[PDB]
């Protein structure tokens, strides 16, 4: 499903963010949380508010799995094995879910970097996070 | 002029053996010019790469993945071109072009010129990354 065109534009998009990929991260999660409520259910005992420690740690922690995910994007189940058990198995997290977070992860993306997010990349993003999505709501 | 494009098309290396012989694992960086992470180059390029003994020089091999993207890929010694051959190459899914290259006892850094192209678009040029190995290379003829 997803080509060598896609990787490329993936590599790129997620390249020219490089260092800022943590506080995006971090700011996806404050934008999801805000956005759907819902959401909030899977970290009940967070400090969930504007500017905290936890969700500026947590968007690391997402950002630094999405930046191994693009590293080895040809061997992604490989990749994400600790993850797609921690979120199927035994958070048993809802697959949608996933599309939200995705949804405000490409919104920070076009925000901070307009001009490199071109409907090309924006269709590449999507369609890695859909799979890298797959991945961690299926079961091994 | 010989793209990494068009060089995997050769069906010859469909699936070609490349890791026969003595070889060693070596760490790297790939840096920009403000000595800074490399990101397309990192990505693409596996770490640590395996560096083959030979009698003469030791080859280092560069796993290259997203080949089909990948048109320029020149890599330097001291501000002097390598002689870089493809030896195998993974088809899609996979995509992985795999190249070596000769390089001198005590090498520690090379200099890669390269540039990528989806199809036939915008060509994205590299001007400068720098590959820094964890240690300086040194040939092994006992192995
Ligand atoms: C972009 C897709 C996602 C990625 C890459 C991702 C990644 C991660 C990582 C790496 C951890 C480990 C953090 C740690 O070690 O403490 C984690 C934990 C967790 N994730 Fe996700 N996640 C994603 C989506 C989601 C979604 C959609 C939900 C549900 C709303 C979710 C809920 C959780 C929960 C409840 C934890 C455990 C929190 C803790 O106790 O530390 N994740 N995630």
């Amino acid at each position: 499903v997803l080509s060598p065109a896609d990787k490329t534009n993936v590599k790129a998009a997620w390249g020219k963010v490089g260092a800022h990929a943590g506080e995006y991260g971090a700011e996806a999660l404050e934008r999801m949380f805000l956005s759907f409520p819902t959401t909030k259910t899977y970290f009940p005992h967070f400090d969930l508010s504007h500017g905290s420690a936890q969700v500026k740690g947590h968007g690391k922690k997402v950002a630094d799995a999405l930046t191994n995910a693009v590293a080895h994007v040809d061997d992604m189940p490989n990749a994400l094995s600790a993850l797609s058990d921690l979120h199927a198995h035994k958070l048993r997290v809802d697959p949608v879910n996933f599309k939200l977070l995705s949804h405000c992860l490409l919104v920070t993306l076009a925000a901070h970097l307009p001009a490199e997010f071109t409907p090309a990349v924006h269709a590449s993003l999507d369609k890695f996070l859909a799979s890298v999505s797959t991945v961690l709501t299926s079961k091994y | 002029d010989e793209s990494l494009k068009d060089a995997i098309k050769d069906p010859a290396l469909e699936n070609k053996e490349h890791d026969i012989g003595p070889r060693e694992q070596v760490n790297f960086q790939l840096l920009d010019k403000n000595n800074e992470t490399q990101y397309y180059h990192f990505f693409s390029i596996k770490d640590p790469a395996d560096v083959y003994y030979t009698k003469k020089k030791a080859e280092v091999e560069l796993d290259i993945n997203t080949a089909s993207t990948w048109k320029k890929f020149e890599v330097y010694e001291n501000n002097q071109k390598l002689p870089v051959r493809l030896v195998s190459y993974s088809p899609v899914p996979e995509d992985h072009a795999y190249i070596r290259f000769p390089v001198s006892d005590g090498t520690q850094e090379l200099k890669i010129v390269s540039s990528t192209q989806i199809d036939d678009g915008e060509e994205t040029n590299y001007d400068y990354t720098k590959l820094v190995f964890a240690k300086p290379i040194y040939n092994d003829p006992s192995l």
